[PDB]
């Protein structure tokens, strides 16, 4: 699969290909925004840059997909809503943990998934290894 | 003046099935003609048509097939089933301003039997599909899990919604699950789709069409049925609204855009929650019924589970709910068939009529920009 | 809920109009929307309604979360491409007149020049066209134009005079693509055939860009920076046996009955006659349908638009100054929305080609489709 | 392959058999084209077809010059034909130079093979 990339989100997937997880930021008022877009809703500036995330966060919510089967994944699989330390949130996969062991608020850290030779994606794993 | 200016005078539907055997346009035309006839009108009387952005039977194709002919009003509302009550707001607005006299709102599709550009709508999927977050059930599940965390609701609390839906559907001959009620045990035994949602938390897709005729309240008084006056009609989209995935707000366990709908409905109609005698609460998935009750003021934040467990959604309770069986039990016509049930409740003609009902609150799709109505008995004797 | 005169356009905003914007459709929308809000002396958080076309890819929620508009109480679409332009403003005025919304932005933004290019009724309509190679808008219009020539004796030079006056006005408009680039009628006749009876210079080019318009109550507009452009008429129209660009099956196909229907409402709403119109912005993505528009709107007799135009009435010094920005043909093809902006300028006094004081301006939307129009005028008083 | 669905498939199936048909309401017998599931005159969803005589007149026409169409030699003609039965139909017009076409001229039906899986009605001068 190729993500639905256009001019307003290409920067984030390009950073991901370089194994940098980034957050869009207004260059004028420095307010972060995610999901991204061309304008700052706080001050109206169209000038923006990015900050690199620390790579830390917490499970804010999650889902455990059981049925129907997804082709690209072993079932069941987990998608988490991760609240990054910087204060924005991010949907991504949560790997390395049995679904019944997930706790809301648990600390997680960034890892990188090569979804295919063309696509590298950020994913999160528990800060505490599951053995 | 909008509130009370217009009324629903006609409802019309095809059979709801899993295989219509005919085109979406034919279903739209059947439902539209049925609603027109139900209002005691003729197709040439119609001068307005409203549907959803995604509906493939355009206003002009409906009009030239049915003999509606010329139109002075034709509009769409987006965001899927979020739009259902908005189509009626559109019609009421056109009537109140004199743009149109007779407006038909419709939706018809073969969602059970039927078979990306550079824009922002397409690009929104980049945050979802690469991670396998690809279905509406999963999008809803992300909210439901957090609501459980914050308020201690359980799967059985969501299941009670399914049970009452199916209880009402079981006595509704038009419902897909006519004569097939479920138990809470049935709900809990049904397979996981995406935690915390079981199979029986999720509605199935449908083939069918639904139409509604809106006229001035004065006109409706000369038509065959008790008018279902449009006392409130509202749209709502919240701060940092996304399509099913507003996961980035300070709190994600409510539905702020439904709170905004409700505030307008009560202000428009001059009513309070205590004045509402029944509710048609959009229920393509069960869990968001709970925050809907809270957003609309029927119980305190986090206490919908208690409101439901106490029996208030039952026919004999304080807030008889989804007396047709809901999207979950009757049919998934993206909320439009729920507006029709609200009309029956006002008329007194529901298959599960909970006695006399003066005011009925109807909601549209949850997780999206949405809408609502308050339909009421005619307030004559002023 | 009186509609005529209840609402006004207080702000207009646009990106540059180009052949390659170098940025996204959403960015263009956001730029035009914020420009229009600032033009009205307002802030994004003041906005509570958004209206666009069905095909616009920058949905209301994406514009709102990028610009800081935040919550919305009103969000609707109008279909049929450029036929929708004036209908978006009707929507806004209706929401203002009924109290649904206080501040509505109508917008359209796209990269139609530079952007890369089911079983429902809309898709199926193409079955009557594509197998025979009738696959372009120029060809759909040409079929009407040839019959208009046959019935009324109009010639290619009559259509050319529209292109000439369009380009004369665009030539003094710095925002127009063809600024400083007028044409002669000889240029028009020498330009290559596209589809007889249309030459290349009968056809507009595609554009990249965004256009937005801010609509508020007339009372509110009186406190904002510019002379209010009151919405004295706002109407939609779809005719008997209406098709999408190809209504070839009516008894007569040389008029535009749906535009006559728009005009009837505009005049009735506004209390005006054709003689009261100080200027006309007539949709002109192709030149030939300007002629039947003049007839449908009552400025001249059936079949005599060629004579009305030959007499010089469309010039800046004529009795019906027309397309003073250059039109879709000369300025930019923003599916009619930039024409509404020029009409606002004419009421304000700020057109680059201002013909003097202009009290009332009639604007039309796309031709060949379900369509719309406006009458904008000066404040009749306080 | 055209944009075929349940409401217009009959017409292309008939064209496959070299029959030009017009949809008709089974109840009030009123013809309609383009087709659709419902009769706008009486509301019936019952319909059948009648076969056209094969004659008509040029009601309007276009001559396409530019840009090039892949499936056609440029220029080509598309005509709006008024059938004797009273409905109209868009088709191609062949067997006459574009500068010789006159509005109102009589035409007769012929059949175009176009790909080995699609047969289409075409019109040419009566003569
Ligand atoms: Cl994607
Ligand atoms: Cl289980
Ligand atoms: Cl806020
Ligand atoms: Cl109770
Ligand atoms: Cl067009
Ligand atoms: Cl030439
Ligand atoms: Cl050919
Ligand atoms: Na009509
Ligand atoms: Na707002
Ligand atoms: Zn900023
Ligand atoms: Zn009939």
């Amino acid at each position: 699969m190729r993500p639905a990339i256009n001019r307003d989100n290409a920067f984030w997937f390009e950073a991901a290909k370089q194994r940098r997880l980034v957050i869009q930021r207004c260059a004028a008022c420095k307010t972060l925004r995610h999901p991204p877009g061309p304008c700052c809703p706080h001050c109206g500036s169209f000038d923006w840059d990015t900050v690199e995330a620390a790579g830390t966060g917490q499970v804010y919510s999650y889902i455990v997909a059981h049925h129907p089967p997804h082709p690209a994944f072993e079932m069941p699989y987990v998608v988490a809503l991760v609240e990054l330390t910087e204060g924005t949130r991010l949907v991504t996969n949560l790997v390395g943990i049995a679904p019944d062991k997930i706790e809301i608020g648990m600390p997680v850290v960034l890892d990188w998934l090569e979804a295919d030779p063309e696509l590298t994606l950020p994913v999160f794993r528990p800060a505490v290894p599951q053995e | 003046v909008l509130p009370g200016a217009a009324a629903i005078a006609g409802i019309g539907a095809t059979e709801f099935s899993k295989n219509s055997g005919r085109s979406e346009l034919q279903l739209a035309c059947e439902a539209v003609l049925a609603a027109i006839a139900d209002a005691g009108l003729e197709p040439s009387d119609v001068d307005g048509l409203v549907t959803f952005t995604a509906d493939t039977s355009s206003e002009i194709h409906v009009a030239r097939n049915t003999g509606i002919g010329e139109l002075k009003f034709f509009s769409r509302v987006g965001y899927g089933g979020g739009a259902a009550c908005g189509t009626v707001q559109q019609a009421a607005m056109a009537v109140a301003t004199g743009i149109a006299e007779v407006v038909v709102c419709y939706r018809a599709f073969n969602e059970r039997s039927g078979v990306m550009d550079q824009g922002a709508d397409s690009a929104a999927y980049a945050w979802l599909l690469p991670f396998g977050l690809n279905t509406p059930a999963q999008w809803v599940a992300m909210f439901a899990r957090r609501y459980m965390h914050e308020y201690g609701a359980t799967s059985e609390d969501f299941g009670r919604v399914a049970v009452v839906d199916r209880k009402h559907a079981a006595t509704n001959p038009k419902a897909w699950f006519y004569q097939r009620p479920i138990t809470l045990e049935d709900h809990q035994n049904s397979r996981w789709i995406v935690e915390p949602l079981h199979l029986l938390d999720c509605c199935q897709e449908s083939d069918g069409g639904q139409a509604l005729v809106v006229v001035s309240t004065e006109r409706a008084r000369d038509l065959p049925h008790p008018p279902a006056l449009i006392w409130g009609a509202a749209q709502g989209s919240g701060y940092d609204q996304h399509m099913m995935t507003s996961y980035y707000r300070s709190e994600i366990t409510g539905i702020p855009e439904m709170g905004l709908v409700g505030q307008q409905l009560y202000a428009q109609s001059g009513l309070n929650p205590s004045d509402i005698g029944a509710a048609i609460l959009y229920d393509h998935f069960t869990p968001l019924v709970l925050p809907q009750l809270e957003e609309l003021g029927f119980c305190a934040r986090g206490e919908a589970k208690d409101f439901i467990a106490d029996g208030n959604l039952e026919i004999g309770g304080r807030l008889p709910c989804n007396t047709h069986g809901g999207q979950l039990g009757e049919a998934y016509i993206h909320g439009m068939n729920g507006i029709a049930e609200a009309v029956r409740l006002v008329r007194g003609t529901s298959v599960n009529q909970p006695g006399d009902v003066t005011n009925v609150l109807v909601t549209a799709g949850t997780g999206v920009p949405t809408s609502g109505l308050i339909l009421g008995a005619d307030r004559k004797l002023r």
